[PDB]
């Protein structure tokens, strides 16, 4: 491992290798500066980013001797033998040369002094601390700590003089995964038929190590073509298939498919494939919520040239069953952005402060595999208005709609988290959301009008054998105040009269053969059209149209 | 020789009421 | 055992096959192709699946070292003993030769490492992650870790080089059901009349073991049906087709067995009139679950909800007995008001178990009686108890309607207000069918009054048709 | 018994039922009684602590994992089973159960005769008559 | 007494009643009485928290189980018996549930005879009319 | 005190009361003052913890039981009497109870606060008696 | 406001407490009508509640005396339906009434951290919009 | 400061809480500082320990137990001003506190930290002390 090997953060890395190296390498330019070199840097960031990847290059490239401490590893078995081995370690170490120290998860020490509710941890954590403070300018000794999390860090560990500069190793950008893919795809036989900017512009919230997961996975899909092929039947070896080895471009796009990022896998969604060509109509709508995913995402130089901060949040409203859930879809599996789902009442929790610790843990993932888009359907569950009646059941809700705003309020062009918003009552949604520079920009799906509700009808019979002769234009100028919702119940039922048909066909027939086609027409006819009418409904009643028009004009 | 132990406390719920207007 | 025994999962049974056997049988290919396999994988499911027969399997059929870890086995009372076992016994997997690590209920050891308070089990997922990637972190070696409750895992534990590639063992499908039972009827006697595929067919949410107990009762059926000891019953045992049919008849799935309703016993003769509504609800229940070849070529999905209204004791709840009891889906009786509780969230929490529970011995029929309880209109309570109503029927939405599957759940309603039922629930996609049942009229009257005298004396001469002439507004209870 | 097996020693109480069951199948085809098995059997979900936790799933691989059980066989009883881990219930584990019900007037009229038939009654007393009369005694 | 048994480690409570009746049954034939039972066996499944469930459970054990009990005898002292669980109200456990209520004007006229045994009373003093104001007055 | 030595450990509370107690009968015929008991004492019906009823029957077994008490008093402190469990307010444990809730011992408290102090000859406190008419001491 | 009953005046209570906690200050009460209507009758739940919140407001504003020195500022867009008890002399008695070249200045303070094209001037858009506002 | 005050031995937070409140009596009319007292004092309420409660008893209690001849007082730094106890903040311990919400100051603290190094020909300090706002320390 060396320095080719850490990848993507190329001015961190600089400033790393010029904190560890200047200390060590050169102390006169500290000495003309007058400060003290520090002698402890904590680095930290997501599990799986290159921390100890960096730490271990860092150990490589510099002779100086490289003392890891396993941070679990440090307790013993007899009475107070654990804080002398820390000692004769941490004094060896001193002693042998100006080497490098590693302490790998200091987490396991640092229980924040509140859940510790031990005493051989409070020994040893205050053995560290003279250890750590009993470092004279002389040793030119220093310690690199790794922590998974930053929160949990004992803040007199952190204290100025011990442990001062912290580094946030985060997620490299698209040029940091093109080049650790060339790192990891150097030592490999890899066909021509590759172009590694494709993969690099298509992952998004991948980080360090899940790449590797995509390289392994490409690599075993061609040893399962060619195995396969090749039909070893495992009682010899050839010596052909191996130098006649190619990897594609096809088995990358099945990774890519198959995988995940590492971090979201917690939260993975059923795979549900909805097309843009399934949301009928709402050209105008469709075209806007285009616009408004792919320009922040793709244009950051269009976003400065600009210089006007975009939106980041927006609510769809509008009647039952126009469509609101089936465009999260669309925007969840073709956006070519990261997307979490999560159902309102969902997270509340009966425990106190576990239903904060959820809205907290949610946007942790949201922020991490950034760019995101959290989808909030039926918004109105977790958001009411705050204090509208005395009995407040202890405010809980109050105080997870006061969490949601002050840890959603927390944003910037930088993590690129996109919130969608569906309610079915707008009514009940809380002004905060509602105010100018949170969520501004309020979509209303309107009742689809003929040609709009022909689209839909098109859209939902696309992948459905039909007649040559029949036309559609009839049923959506008569179903006109129908909804999609009603439009996929009378295609149901239209399929649930064909099957019938289908199945009595298939009994005479086996019976007429008791005493080739499945079915005396395998295409759905005008007649279970004509007969399907007579049990249709519209969904919204005039009143509920008319709320919802005047929500839309005040 | 030293040993450990094991400690399992408590916690603590929240209920919800019901109220009663008067219009 | 062998791979013979596992059954109805051929995707994991391959995947887990190659992973453990083809980088311990060729590894000079992988040093050609130049990257490593992965090395740790966790298998994850409902219970009684076929996690721990998988690794009984590759343990008996590898020839490799294996190395078994129950999970609380390697805690100890000492202070650090727990990861000096951990430590040790890895030590002994690498020392030795290239081995295989199974490490069963991996729960028990690898909290999320943030909401527990603990110290020895952090420092003992601590030790976990060290000996899992690090310096000098495992050679020649592989790790399988089993578990139900994939999500209490610690993160960090699940990504690249601790546990790569996550295998998911699940419910069975027709076909699975199929191959277990042959693979369980391989060794017992059975009669001809035995018919496998359609008791695969019936059996609709069982899964891994719940056959293998199924056949274990049909078998002692037949042993108490002829011991009523000499060599003559001890040949020719025979378990006949009734002895299957009783036992499938007797028990269900395990992931029911919790919300196992009580033996009701109706019939559809039992319900006089409403030939019609009853042909329909036939025709809405029995047609997705049976004919889904149908519904592919047609690329459809099947109509799911229904709802009954009309005045109190047409036959509502007669007709959700009658579904419960002669239909082959399982059944949820669940009760309106029953699942509200005073807690916080705990409302919905118990409705996302109940509908968890019917996606996952699917395909299933959850009645919802008198939905006006539970699923009324939204915000026009103004002295409420923090909205937790309307939090309960909006779950109810997006649990019916969201980021869901779709498989097979069958929703049906009973209530006599449906004017209090929220507009968002009638739609289609949720309650898409909304079937009035009036009041009966004349040959409806008689045939309920046949259906209730089916098993009942009468004088010869006693004629019914005055008696319907003679009730005009009544009802089936009247 | 339920609550007798745990002790305050981190891994011990695992430790406990590794000892019972080790000596069942050590020393003949045995049987294994836990009474009231509701305070060691939670669901892992709604409990909170670590102990229980660990002790449950000690007992779902002690009872059913590699190698699990030979000619051993166990007996539960518990008062409400709706409180018990789902794992546990399941053939192999916990493969039947048995729902020891309210007697019906012949269960009372038995449940009266055995009782009855150390003391010395008088000669006027009968009873079917008292088994009738009694109706929702529990035995 | 009630909050006395319990003890913060986890599995101890349980430990400290059996210590307690194994003390009791280790000599003579005992009386065991214990006070405020409604602070140690809360309705189960209405608790949140396993230590109370597991010492229910452990009470339940010990007074009704296999070789449940020898020659011992066992009183209890409660406010509000409708807080107790139910298990424990059965015969077996818990069979005589003797009322100690208020008493009438004779039970309150002994209970004054007695009071006033050792004070010092003068010569035109009687009990009788003192008894009949007071009603509600009890002990 | 009422809030301090209430905590969230089971069986913690119950015993910083028994060692409290054993205190005050240990070394000598003492006065024990409990202040701010309607917070330890919910009344047992209207609280949902556990650790509240606990400690409330161990006050009430501290008070009263066999060889309860060996000539030691106990004095209480609240706001509002009317929340306190009907058993907390019995014969034996809390039987008397005295209202401290006017202008003369207004006049008292300000001449034994301006005891140590010459303030003036010419302060008057008819007037710092009358004016300050809802000072509660 | 709190669509329940007591809350909707303890919040304007407190509002009013942090006032006059944080002596000086200016309480800027936006849409002035929004919560005031002009009391006067409406007969309802909502006219109680509006009742209530105007008499609170009146309460806790003509309490200030010349300590603790706060200082109230109100706007709004329609002057009609604001209360004339809320106008009154005592309470609030100042009406500052609130053009071409203030739109074409609002439009320049808007455009100064912005890379305009240097071929461009506002005047013709400042002549043309006449009844805009600076929102729009 | 706030949590060098505790150690292993049990108890021994009081003792060295005493032993600095005799050494502040015993040496001289004198000032102590208490650095981070948010550690000290975890507001009574939202804790579950029992050694911070007997911490904060003895910090009471050592606060109360200073006469008129003692002649020293106690500063108090914290950070945030609601997660304090009101019996900390009652009429005799503290109830004078300060709201502090400069460039003199920078400037003295640039030429304390500064001076130790060959720095250059062109720097005017004054300037950094003036451009810098908010720093502190
Ligand atoms: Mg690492
Ligand atoms: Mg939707
Ligand atoms: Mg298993
Ligand atoms: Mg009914």
């Amino acid at each position: 491992v060396g320095y080719d090997d850490i990848g993507g953060c190329r001015k961190q890395m600089a400033q790393i290798r010029e904190m560890v190296e200047l200390p060590l390498r050169h102390p006169q330019l500290f000495k003309a500066i007058g400060i003290k070199p520090p002698r402890g840097v904590l680095m930290y960031g997501p599990p799986g980013t290159g921390k100890t990847l960096m730490a271990r290059a860092v150990a490589n490239e510099t002779g100086a001797f490289f003392f890891l401490i396993n941070g679990p590893e440090v307790m013993s078995k007899m009475a107070g033998e654990s804080e002398s081995n820390l000692r004769k370690a941490f004094e060896e170490a001193e002693k042998n040369a100006p080497a490098i120290i590693f302490i790998d998860e200091i987490d396991s020490i640092a229980p924040k002094r509140d859940k510790t509710n031990g005493e051989v941890e409070r020994r040893v954590v205050s053995q560290l601390l003279t250890l750590m403070d009993g470092m004279k300018a002389r040793s030119n000794v220093v310690v690199i700590a790794a922590t998974n999390r930053p929160n949990s860090i004992d803040p007199a560990l952190r204290r100025f003089g011990r442990f001062d500069r912290e580094v946030d190793i985060g997620i490299p950008d698209a040029t940091g995964r093109l080049e650790v893919l060339r790192i990891h795809t150097k030592n490999m036989k890899l066909a021509d038929d590759v172009d590694l900017e494709a993969l690099a512009a298509e992952t998004h919230g991948y980080v360090g190590a899940d790449i590797a997961s995509l390289c392994s996975e490409a690599a075993m899909q061609q040893i399962r073509e060619k195995m396969d092929l090749i039909d070893l039947d495992e009682d010899e070896i050839d010596a052909e298939v191996l130098d006649s080895l190619g990897v594609t471009m096809d088995n990358f796009r099945f990774a890519l498919g198959n995988s995940n990022p590492s971090a979201l896998r917690e939260t993975v969604v059923e795979s549900v494939n909805v097309t843009w060509d399934d949301v009928g109509g709402l050209d105008e709508i469709k075209e806007e919520l285009k616009e408004t995913v792919e320009y922040p995402v793709l244009h950051p130089d269009q976003y400065t040239k600009f210089g006007l901060s975009p939106s980041k949040g927006v609510l769809f409203y509008g009647p039952p069953g126009t469509g609101k859930t089936l465009l999260a879809k669309a925007v969840a599996t073709e956006v070519s952005a990261n997307f979490i789902s999560v159902k309102g009442p969902e997270l509340l929790s009966m425990w106190y402060g576990e239903s904060e610790s959820n809205i907290r843990d949610i946007f942790d993932k949201a922020r991490a595999a950034a760019p995101t888009v959290v989808f909030l359907d039926e918004l109105d569950s977790i958001a009411k208005a705050r204090g509208g009646s005395l009995g407040d059941a202890g405010g809980a809700s109050d105080r997870v709609v006061n969490q949601l705003l002050t840890e959603m309020d927390g944003m910037n062009a930088k993590k690129n988290v996109f919130v969608i918003g569906a309610t079915n009552r707008p009514d009940q949604i809380d002004p905060a959301i509602l105010r100018p520079g949170r969520l501004d920009q309020l979509i209303y799906v309107p009742l689809p009008d003929e040609n709009a509700r022909l689209s839909i009808l098109n859209a939902q019979l696309r992948k459905t054998p039909l007649e040559p002769g029949l036309e559609l234009t009839a049923i959506a100028k008569a179903t006109q105040g129908f909804s999609g919702a009603d439009l996929l119940y009378i295609v149901q039922r239209a399929a649930k009269y064909a099957i019938k048909d289908s199945i009595e066909a298939h009994r005479q027939h086996e019976a007429e053969k008791e005493v080739p086609e499945v079915d005396p027409v395998p295409y759905i006819t005008k007649e279970h059209f004509a007969e399907a009418m007579k049990t249709a409904k519209r969904s919204v009643s005039d009143a509920e149209l008319r709320r919802y028009e005047a929500y839309s004009q005040q | 020789a030293a040993a450990a132990a094991a400690a399992a406390a408590a916690a603590a719920a929240v209920a919800v009421a019901v109220a009663v207007a008067a219009a």
